[PDB]
């Protein structure tokens, strides 16, 4: 299984994409941070292009426990990166799952031409097996 | 917040403003403003325990600020930060000294005056001040 990890010209901080700026969202005060229900948001919430309809439901305050990979927006029309040009979801649909499950075409620009599809390999499988086994010999003598 | 010392009445100008007694019982009662009871809306007839949860978070977080955290630099202090005394321009403790004053009675020696007494209160005090640097321009002020 190949993969690329999803970086984006298009993803920003959670609290940079907020408008109202909470003590909720910025404090950052354990008293709420650990007993408050799940926050819903979307994925509009997380890219500019990001699609409304892609609903998800994190951790409170889980944008202070990890901070996201960051590419200019000037990478975001150069073919040959395989960077996600295009925010998660975009050509399937207010659907969750669709933007979750890795969809390759997202890759298919980045590639001078896939005669070998994406990705290809070889290697040596050297596989020993002890096992009950009679010896050709036994097999094909009848006597 | 009087804006000139003509602002002051009779007084205060004259012998200093006024401050609290000694803490007791009657003169250091929580805030004025206390919560006695925190009221949750609910649902003609259900309730959100999950609310009801983050309810008492949040004002956790409202009582801790009333009781002792009502100041700026007490609420950062709060989550273990810190604060320069710039930040809320506070005026900077550079020493605190205290002591009892004690003192002597004077007895009373004619006709009438014999048995009786009169306190005399005198006491000897040091306070003393270590070096200390003066980053910018500014008093040093000593008050009693």
């Amino acid at each position: 299984l190949i993969r690329f990890p999803p970086i984006s010209p298009l993803e920003h901080h959670y609290l940079a994409g907020k408008s109202q700026l909470t003590y909720t969202d910025l404090a950052g005060d354990p008293a709420l941070i650990g007993n408050l229900p799940p926050r819903e948001i979307s994925y509009r919430d997380l890219f500019r292009d990001g699609r409304s309809g892609i609903k998800i439901k994190v951790a409170e305050s889980i944008w202070y426990r990890t901070h996201p990979d960051y590419v200019n927006f000037k990478y975001h029309d150069l073919h040959g990166f395989p960077f996600l040009d295009d925010a998660p979801g975009t050509s399937t649909g207010d659907n969750l799952q669709e933007a979750i499950l890795v969809r390759h075409q997202d890759y298919d620009a980045c590639f001078q031409s896939q005669q070998l599809l994406q990705w290809n390999k070889q290697a040596r499988y050297n596989v020993s097996v002890y096992r009950h086994m009679p010896t050709v010999r036994d097999s094909i003598m009848t006597s | 917040t009087e804006a000139n010392p003509s602002n002051l009445n009779e007084d205060d100008a004259r012998y200093g403003f006024r401050c609290c007694h000694l803490k007791n019982i009657w003169s250091a009662p929580l805030p004025p403003e206390t919560k006695l009871a925190e009221e949750m809306g609910i649902e003609s007839n259900s309730i959100d325990i999950m609310g009801l949860q983050a309810a008492y978070a949040q004002l956790h977080t409202e009582q801790e600020r009333t009781y002792f955290m009502q100041r700026y630099r007490d609420v950062i202090s709060s989550f273990g930060g810190s604060t320069s005394y710039d930040a809320d321009n506070r005026p900077l403790l550079v020493m605190h000294t205290d002591f009892w004053a004690s003192g002597y009675d004077v007895d009373g020696t004619d006709q009438s005056s014999l048995g009786q007494f009169s306190g005399r209160v005198q006491q000897t005090f040091k306070h003393s001040v270590p070096r200390f640097f003066v980053p910018e321009h500014g008093v040093m002020m000593t008050l009693a």
